[PDB]
């Protein structure tokens, strides 16, 4: 299926995959497209930061859901 | 519109002190000894997350320290309180704080003293640490810094009573409500508005909980939809003026953020439809606004206000 991942400014990347994936999984996927390490990635859903371990099924992420992505710039 | 210079020379001098002494300084509660994980709570000096977030950013080879809670953030809040002061005068039934007072009961002199207190609001911070202990410690620090400056240099301006009240405003003591005093309310509202630059559509428009209304809904309950949206827009234009990333807005997307249609419909009925494009951060303006009071001030004074800001 297709979901959207967006920075706060609206930069959008469209992803393919499945409820079966974990969020760590989806972060690895974002990595392979745009090259951002997962440790720098905070995914948001329902205005709450997601934990790596759980699946998309748990936060009820479905068809054409929007997740938000902020980049933790550690102080660099 | 076009706000122009609202801060008299005394306020700017205080901004200059707070920048020299506090906001220009590196965060100090940082590095390995301030990392945190829930699973090892007492492994370090930190008792929560965030100490090593966003300590500084590099622009034209220059470290801008504490970019999220630096000069621009602070100066922005002074402009917000000015705008909402006028907004409050347009309301027939302004919000009554726990002290029985409203924003419209503040004088212009009060506003000046409030603005000076706003300069110290986040000045005590030693990191981006978010959790309660850090927040409360850092606000107490900012309160104490305010007091030390005010008691030496502002006693011609603030009474001892007023030093105490503004200190308490900055301290944000546990048990004190968001609307404990009119002064406090206005300070907190101003801080709240600025969070739009770095929160998701959910916190800004919908509410991070069934209890809490949401930033823009809050502006709308206080000021009406028209003035509330104008305030919102004004704040986004201050983000862009100081080189900060401006988030997009898309009310059509709100049902797709995993919130109960209940609350989505609620926000829709309050806010109505909004489609506005975001904008990338601009490093040059970020530097301009972060490294000097004049740089930041000159960028803010230029920006257009709603027309009602200027009306009698
Ligand atoms: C606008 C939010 S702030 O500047 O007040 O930051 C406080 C907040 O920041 C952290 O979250 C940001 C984030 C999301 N994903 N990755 N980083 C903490 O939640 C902290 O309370």
């Amino acid at each position: 299926m297709q979901i959207f991942v967006k920075t706060l400014t609206g930069k959008t990347i469209t992803l393919e995959v499945e409820p079966s994936d974990t969020i760590e999984n989806v972060k690895a996927k974002i990595q392979d497209k745009e090259g951002i390490p997962p440790d720098q990635q905070a995914l948001i859903f329902a205005g709450k930061q997601l934990e790596d371990g759980r699946t998309l099924s748990d936060y009820n992420i479905q068809k054409e859901s929007t997740l938000h992505l902020v980049l933790r710039l550690r102080g660099g | 519109g076009a706000m122009g210079s609202i801060l008299d020379p005394e306020v700017l001098k205080v901004a200059e002190y707070v920048y020299q002494e506090r906001l220009s300084k590196p965060y100090t509660e940082v590095g390995p000894e301030w990392e945190y994980n829930h699973k090892t709570p007492y492994a370090t000096r930190a008792t929560g997350t965030g100490h090593n977030l966003q300590r500084f950013i590099t622009i034209d080879d220059q470290r801008l320290h504490r970019p999220i809670h630096g000069l621009a953030h602070t100066m922005r809040t002074l402009f917000y309180s000015q705008l909402m002061y006028e907004a409050a005068k347009r309301q027939p039934h302004p919000h009554r704080c726990a002290d029985g007072r409203t924003i419209a009961d503040l004088s212009v002199q009060d506003l000046k003293k409030l603005n000076i207190a706003q300069l110290f609001f986040v000045a005590g911070r030693e990191s981006e640490a978010s959790y309660g202990d850090a927040y409360h410690r850092y606000h107490l620090y900012g309160a104490k810094q305010f007091e030390a400056y005010a008691r030496k240099h502002l006693t011609h301006l603030f009474s001892e009573k007023e030093i105490v009240l503004y200190s308490r405003c900055i301290e944000d003591r546990i048990g004190d409500r968001f609307d404990e005093t009119a002064e406090g309310y206005l300070i907190h509202l101003s801080h709240m508005i600025d969070l739009m630059r770095c929160k998701s559509p959910v916190e800004v428009f919908i509410g991070h909980s069934r209890g809490v209304s949401g930033i823009v809904p809050t502006l709308i309950q206080l000021f009406g939809r028209e003035d509330g949206l104008d305030i919102m827009h004004y704040a986004r234009s201050l983000f862009a003026a100081t080189g900060e990333a401006v988030p997009y807005i898309s009310s059509s997307e709100w049902p797709h953020l995993g919130i109960e249609s209940d609350r989505v419909e609620r926000a829709l009925k309050i806010v109505g439809s909004l489609e506005v494009e975001g904008q990338e951060a601009d490093a040059k303006k970020t530097a301009q606004a972060g490294f000097s009071v004049d740089g930041c001030y000159g960028a803010l004074v230029k920006i257009d206000t709603p027309d009602w800001y200027h009306q009698v």
